[PDB]
């Protein structure tokens, strides 16, 4: 059953799974990027031991830890008021730990020996210096009280000495406790090779534990008796003598840098329409935590891939580290706390602005009360904000004056007016969108560079793509993804000199790509996407693309139909190409075969068949593309040509060219480009769902009873529907 | 550096480098740097040239070569001018102690010693892997030319290399295949230039060895001189897919679209200049043979321009990007051999007190030996040199150097500085052992000071902010231990001594000099470490066990001093008055409330046992110790008392001057640990006093000055102000409202007065 699943610190809740819900506009909480939750794989990981060797003085005290070891035992069962014999069996109560060694099982009195050896091993990979102290240290045993029910039956009396007057350093004590870790994680690992898998509950026909738990999560009673355990040892080792000088506290910076995906941080601004030229303009901003956050006024023009205040679209206040953000970072005011709400003022007419952290004005290294000194009206201001991983934030726009926390105390009496406060309908919110599109490719982009060169009487018509990037610093070695921005529509239904019939009568259409000389083959890969390809990785591999196996049976079992459905159907010039390193003379033409009416992708090679080939399922709308990590200014060219018995790529894309052998290079067609550069719009309203728990007996009930509809524009081209 | 020029045209090159140099971008200077590292040491008529730039330009780069950071824009240190600039620092400062004392080039590198030794991080780890294989061309005695190459006819080429060298060869028979169908010359008999005719056309299969030896030996030594060098060449599965693969035209082939890494650049960088030294060690025999003569080309490889560069550098690009395309891996000449970073004496800061202490007594000593010859007529210095480079470029250096690191040395990565850079432990106790030296170096030597004892007097007042008490008493060798506990012993004898002798001669020679040494020097540097370790938190717990006897002896001399009145007293009364309101912060005790002194558990008198109450000499009493001083309500009977008087800052100044400062200094730090202040142990911690006594205090001394302003007060009340504004702020803004507003009012009819107001 799936609530067995849930962490035992955390109740099983039913959430949205997008992160906004309908409420307030002023309580919405906005949200940055999340932290990544890897802590839900617990792999237990151990520190490697095995390859190092005991130093000589651990070798010779060995035996002396055997016997540590030993009396730790005798101590543990005897102080707890157990006793002794073969069975391990808790009910009557019956233990051979009590006992020497010798009648003790050698196996796991072996095991301990050598767990207890590269725990002091495990010291030394930690950078403790487990050495003597003096001959004293070990010459010298105190005796400890042994009544009756401390005696033990084996010789190794458990009296070796009192540990109060021995103290265990807070780094030591925190290097045990990391041991005590690791020791769990050892016993972890040794129930994953058993094959032991988690569950809350405990049983032993499945075979599930919730023992298996990372340290943190453990229970604080078996924290404890290892714990115990562990800390006895370590200062029994101490009380040998074997002073341990414990490896400096090295500080760690976590850097904070956990976010999912390559997402920073998260822009939220209002709609560009809502720009303002003139008047005194207010708003507040209310953090919910403290942390990497940005607020202030953004041009229209504002770009939320790039960071607030890093350029001039944006006008920004970072309390983080106190700094007021305009093509730069200057120290501007303080820094704030969790609850701390801090309110934008903007003067169009004086063209000054400053901000506000619970009411008093914040203040630049002068004394003057100004953020920004100057700057141009231009197309306007409009509020933004930006949140870092794992930032909440509140942006309050004071359409109710009410709701404004200290606009009275500090922006009423200047003059400052709040930024709805004459609005009818809330403020439409624009947010930096998560999910990479395809778009043409600017002119002006500073990295990809795509020139158009015709078709001449013997050459086909051609797209190069060109990095401008190369030869300077700045140049971005990460896999670019192309597309052609038109589609081929596969068959409604697949059924079941060239000639000038054949090929009027056929549906297979080509397309090849020439890859430069000098770029490296198996940073390129070629092939068909779908619409539904989002996916933008540094690192790309043909075997990390997504695929289903969609099997229909019949009604004993028997799979009469088996569908494979991926977004990505392309391959990789490395592999197709034969010669190896040899080859990057000159050449390298991959050609993409589809046809249309089966739905069978074929690629050829310099004039060979590859292996590899791809069914796709009918009505399929593939897009041309090509995923490549430039390694030289050249980098690839789409030639849109012919072969024998093969349309050409212009007759399948358009229909008015549909009977036409001559290829064409329409000026639809054109290169287009993956990238993070677009907004998105929060919708005004949200479905009213609601959810709770009925009962145990019932479980935990959904409903939503209010239809909301909004028109879909549908471009046609690119298989895509926006709002 | 060249002589012929006149004075003028001296002056005109030296301003226009000094202005080039000013204003250009600061990493671009590392290879001037280098040039001038060995040069400046020298310290020649032309140094002064040098030592202006070192100091402009370092100074300029204050901030970029200690922020791990630096400029952003302009990025941050490499560590490899670290190394340079700690050699141009080492050598300076040896060079001139050792060499003899010229005043106006040892003030004009004084400034130079200051900017190196702050542009240097004090955390800076010196490496046991630094910048080897010194590149000597530079270090030619005379023209900074000697382009000796690396020898290597003594290693071999192994044998896994042969397929290497045939296919590079493969590739330079390419490109002279095109080279000799660019120029034009084309299949024959024999080679000739007149009709274009040249009989190559033959492939490198099939050329004749002595004809291919003539393309091996080029390759031979570049192959040599790379394998001397130490590059660590690895074998990929690339080479041997050429095996499995396995006249005409060569076909084109793409050089250009490869590119290399940053630090192959550098490596390549260096094997480029070796091969420039090569061609001008061929170029210095050629020319010796000719007999005379310069060449344009003969300046070094980094004297060079880009243009003659080039050849270097794109016959490096070819054989490295064919390196690639063949898959050998070329790493650095010699792996990383060990890592002094473990020890915190290879810390920049710790060598540099290390042979700062070491020269501090050494200069002690000196001056014990004078102090034992100075009775002897001879009054000449032997050391004179030494001493003064000691006094005006040492003192002022530490000085310096504690003034740019006052974080740094306060730094211990608990949090001061939690950037990082901390200054050790250790670090920090050879610190205090120097304030020691400094004190016991400045005890009555005033008159032997020519006028630096002012200098000393700030060196001591810098090394008091410089100080860190729990790391010292934490961490601390004895011996450093038992140097600062002898100091504050000492220090409260030479005041017990100035005290006796004060009474003794209470009418107002060799005392003349020294109470002037005591009111100069132990006086300030006494109030500025009273001031810092207050400011810093650590009085108390600086203050634990028989220096707390010790400050209970400082105390009492302290407060005669506040009794005693002279003419000289007055003179130096401002001194003595901050003297007083230091050591009110210092001291840990509620020394004027009297009858709540002995209930703190965290005092001497409690901690005392009965042994060694017996074993030492004491009163017994905590009031008893210090008989003089009044009752803490005594005192504000009289602080009430002269309220009602309003005495006149002219008839009776004495008493009414000394008590403020005293009283307010008390207070600002025991009303925060006063009862309503420390919930814990409320009215019966350290003190009483609070918020509605000390409001009354300031309505008290407010109303004084009111009958102070008809003798046009002074400047220390003004003083106490600066004191008090720390109070206003300190006190609740609800007694601002309606009780100090109306001071404030009060004080607007005060602003008749043409002093400043608050
Ligand atoms: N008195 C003892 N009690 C428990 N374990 C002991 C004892 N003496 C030695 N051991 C060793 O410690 C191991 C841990 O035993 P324990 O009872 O803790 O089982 P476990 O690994 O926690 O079980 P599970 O995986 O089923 O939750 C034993 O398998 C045995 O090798």
């Amino acid at each position: 059953p799936c609530y067995e699943a849930v962490l035992p610190k955390e109740k099983l809740k039913v959430e949205h799974s997008r992160e906004y819900k309908q409420e307030r506009t002023y309580t919405r909480d906005l949200l940055g990027p999340t932290v990544s939750l890897t802590q839900a794989a617990f792999t237990p990981i151990p520190v490697d031991t095995s390859q190092i060797v005991l130093p000589p003085h651990l070798e010779r005290i060995r035996e002396k830890l055997a016997e540590n070891i030993h009396e730790l035992w005798v101590m543990n069962k005897i102080e707890l008021g157990w006793q002794y014999g073969p069975v391990r069996d808790d009910n009557k109560r019956q233990h051979p730990c009590l006992v020497e060694f010798s009648k003790l099982p050698e196996q796991e009195r072996n095991y301990n020996l050598q767990m207890s050896l590269e725990t002091l091993k495990t010291l030394l990979a930690l950078g403790c210096h487990v050495g003597i102290s003096d001959e004293h240290a070990e010459d010298k045993v105190k005796k400890m009280k042994l009544p009756k029910n401390y005696q033990l039956t084996s010789g190794y009396k458990p009296a070796p000495m009192d540990l109060s007057f021995i103290k265990l350093t807070p780094s030591q004590e925190a290097m045990v406790d990391k041991l005590a870790e690791n020791a769990h994680n050892v016993w972890a690992r040794d129930r994953i090779r058993q094959g032991w898998t988690y569950g809350i509950q405990q049983d032993v026909k499945n075979r599930r534990n919730p023992r298996l738990v990372p340290y943190t999560l453990l229970d604080d009673r078996t924290k404890k008796s290892n714990k115990d355990s562990l800390r006895e040892a370590v200062r029994t080792l101490l009380g040998y003598g074997y002073n341990l000088e414990a490896p400096d506290q090295d500080h760690a910076a976590r850097a904070e840098v956990c976010s999912g995906t390559g997402e920073r941080f998260r822009i939220f601004r209002a709609e560009k329409t809502y720009a303002v030229k003139a008047g005194r303009w207010y708003f507040e901003f209310e953090t919910v935590t403290a942390g990497d956050m940005r607020v202030g006024w953004s041009r229209p023009g504002c770009q939320p891939d790039q960071e607030l205040g890093s350029d001039e679209r944006a006008f920004a206040f970072d309390g983080f580290k106190a700094q007021r953000w305009h093509q730069g970072n200057e120290h501007y005011g303080r820094s704030w706390q969790a609850g701390d709400v801090v309110g934008c003022m903007v003067d169009m007419n004086e063209h000054t602005m400053m901000f506000t952290l619970n009411g008093e004005i914040l203040l630049d290294d002068s004394g003057s009360e100004l953020a920004f000194k100057d700057f141009d009206v231009g197309d306007g201001f409009i509020p933004v904000c930006s949140l870092g991983v794992a930032q909440v934030g509140r942006m309050n726009f004071g359409k109710d004056v009410s709701t404004l926390k200290y606009f009275t105390i500090c922006g009423l009496q200047e003059g400052y007016e709040p930024f709805a406060v004459n609005t009818n309908r809330d403020i439409t919110m624009w947010l930096s969108k998560r999910l990479p599109q395809f778009l043409q490719v600017p002119s002006n982009h500073e990295h990809i560079e795509v020139t158009r060169i015709d078709g001449t009487i013997d050459s086909s018509p051609c797209l190069k793509v060109t990095q401008k990037s190369f030869g300077s610093q700045n140049s971005n070695t990460d896999i670019m993804f192309y597309r052609l921005s038109m589609p081929i529509e596969c068959a409604e239904v697949f059924s079941k000199r060239d000639d000038y019939d054949f090929l009027m009568q056929t549906s297979t259409y080509y397309y090849s790509v020439r890859i430069f000389p000098g770029q490296e083959p198996a940073n390129v890969w070629v092939g068909w996407i779908t619409s539904d390809f989002h996916q933008y990785d540094t690192g790309f591999d043909l075997d990390r693309v997504r695929t289903v196996t969609v099997t229909l049976g019949d009604e004993k079992g028997k799979v009469h139909e088996s569908i494979k459905r991926s977004n990505c159907y392309m391959v990789c010039a490395g592999e197709s190409m034969s010669p190896g390193q040899g080859r990057n003379n000159n050449g390298l033409e991959i050609g993409c075969v589809v046809d249309a009416a089966s739905g069978l992708l074929t690629f050829i090679a310099n004039g060979k068949e590859l292996s590899t080939y791809y069914q796709v399922e009918p009505s399929t709308k593939l897009f041309p593309a090509v995923f490549a990590q430039a390694t030289s200014p050249n980098v690839f060219q789409f030639e849109l040509g012919r072969i024998k018995n093969v349309m050409p790529l212009s007759a399948g894309l358009f229909k008015s060219e549909h009977k036409n052998p001559v290829p064409q290079c329409p000026p639809r067609l054109h290169v287009q480009f993956l990238s993070h550069v677009l907004w998105s719009r929060m919708p005004n309203q949200f479905l009213k769902v609601d959810v709770s728990r009925i009962s145990e007996r019932q479980g935990w009930l959904v409903q939503c009873l209010d239809p909301l509809q909004f028109m879909s524009l549908h471009i046609p081209e690119e298989n895509r529907s926006v709002d | 550096k060249g002589c012929s020029l006149t004075k003028a045209q001296r002056d005109s090159i030296e301003v226009c480098l000094l202005s080039i140099c000013g204003q250009l971008r600061p990493s671009m200077m590392q290879h001037l740097l280098r040039r001038l590292v060995f040069d400046v040491p020298l310290l020649n008529e032309h140094a002064k040239m040098p030592l202006k730039l070192l100091t402009n330009h370092y100074e300029r780069c204050w901030k970029y070569y200690c922020l791990p950071g630096g400029w952003g824009n302009f990025g941050a240190a490499s560590e490899e001018e670290l190394h340079l600039s700690r050699k141009l620092f080492w050598g300076i400062f040896d060079a001139l102690s050792q060499k003899k004392y010229e005043q106006e080039l040892f003030k004009l590198a004084l400034p130079c010693l200051s900017a190196v030794a702050g542009a240097l991080p004090p955390d800076y780890m010196e490496s046991n892997y630094v910048s080897m294989m010194e590149k000597q061309s530079s270090m030619d005695s005379e023209g900074n030319f000697n382009p000796q190459p690396v020898d290597t006819s003594n290693i071999t080429i192994p044998e896994k290399l042969e397929y290497f060298i045939n296919k590079y060869a493969e590739h330079s028979h390419d490109k002279w295949s095109m080279d000799k169908l660019a120029n034009g010359w084309i299949y024959g008999e024999i080679y000739s230039d007149s009709s274009k005719v040249q009989p190559l056309m033959k492939p490198y299969k099939l050329l004749s060895e002595k004809e291919k030896e003539i393309y091996r030996w080029p390759i031979k030594e570049s192959l040599k001189t790379m394998l001397a060098w130490g590059w660590r060449i690895e074998r990929t599965r690339e080479g041997d897919s050429m095996a499995l693969y396995n006249g005409y035209s060569p076909r084109a082939i793409d050089m250009s679209n490869v590119t290399l890494s940053r630090d192959l650049h550098a490596m390549a960088e260096m094997m480029a200049e070796n091969y420039h030294n090569i061609w001008a060690k061929k170029k210095k025999m050629e020319l010796e043979s000719k007999g005379g003569g310069n060449h344009p080309l003969l300046v070094p490889y980094d004297t060079l321009t880009a243009k003659e560069k080039a050849k270097d550098r794109e016959k490096a690009q070819d054989i490295l990007k064919f390196l690639q395309i063949n898959g050998y891996a070329v790493s650095r000449g010699f792996k990383d051999l060990e890592l002094d970073t473990p020890s915190i004496e290879k810390r920049f800061a710790y060598s540099f007190l290390q042979q700062l202490i070491r020269y501090v007594d050494e200069a002690h000593q000196y001056i014990l030996e004078f102090d034992g010859g100075s009775r002897g007529k001879g009054e000449h210095f032997p050391y004179e040199q030494e001493i003064k480079f000691f006094a005006k470029v040492v003192l002022p250096l530490i000085d310096q150097y504690f003034k740019n690191h006052r974080l740094y040395f306060l730094s211990a990565a608990s949090r001061p500085l939690c950037s990082g850079g901390h200054a050790s432990n250790k670090e920090k106790e050879m610190v205090t052992s120097l304030f020691c030296k400094l004190g016991v170096l400045v005890r009555h030597r005033i008159s032997l000071f020519g006028n630096d004892a002012t200098s000393i007097v700030n060196c001591l007042h810098i090394l008091g902010q410089t100080l860190d008490a729990r790391t010292v008493m934490k961490t601390g060798l004895e011996s450093v231990k038992s140097a600062l506990r002898a100091f504050l012993d000492n220090a409260a004898e030479d005041l017990e001594k100035t005290m006796e002798n004060l009474k003794q001669g209470q009418f107002t020679k060799g005392v003349t000099q020294i109470i002037n040494y005591t009111t100069v020097a132990l006086l300030p540097m006494l109030s500025s470490l009273f001031e810092h370790i207050g400011q810093h938190q650590f009085g108390e717990d600086l203050i634990l066990e028989d220096v707390q006897v010790s400050c209970y002896r400082i105390l009492t001399s302290l407060y005669a001093l506040g009794t005693s009145k002279s003419i000289y007293v007055e003179r130096q009364r401002s001194a003595l008055g901050e003297c007083l309101a230091a050591f009110a912060g210092a001291f840990p005790v509620a020394f004027l409330e009297t009858h709540l002194d002995k209930h703190n558990i965290y005092s001497i008198y409690n901690t005392k046992s009965s042994r060694e109450r017996a074993a030492l000499s004491l009163p017994t009493n905590v009031e008893d110790v210090c008989p003089n001083i009044p009752s803490l309500e005594k005192l504000m009977e009289e602080i009430v008392e002269l309220a009602e008087s309003g005495i006149r800052y002219t008839q009776m100044p004495h008493v009414m001057e000394v008590i403020l400062p005293m009283l307010c200094s008390y207070m600002s730090r025991w009303w925060e640990h006063g009862p309503e202040n420390n919930p814990e142990r409320a009215e019966m911690c350290c003190t009483a006093l609070n918020s509605e006594h000390m409001n009354t205090l300031l309505g008290n001394i407010l109303k004084i000055i009111y009958n102070n302003l008809g003798i046009d007060e002074g400047a220390w009340m003004k003083r106490l102000a600066v004191f008090s504004q720390p109070i206003i702020n300190k006190v609740k803004p609800q007694l601002l409202k309606t009780h100090f507003l109306p001071l404030m009012e009060k004080l607007k009819k005060k602003a008749a007065t043409v002093v400043s107001e608050e």
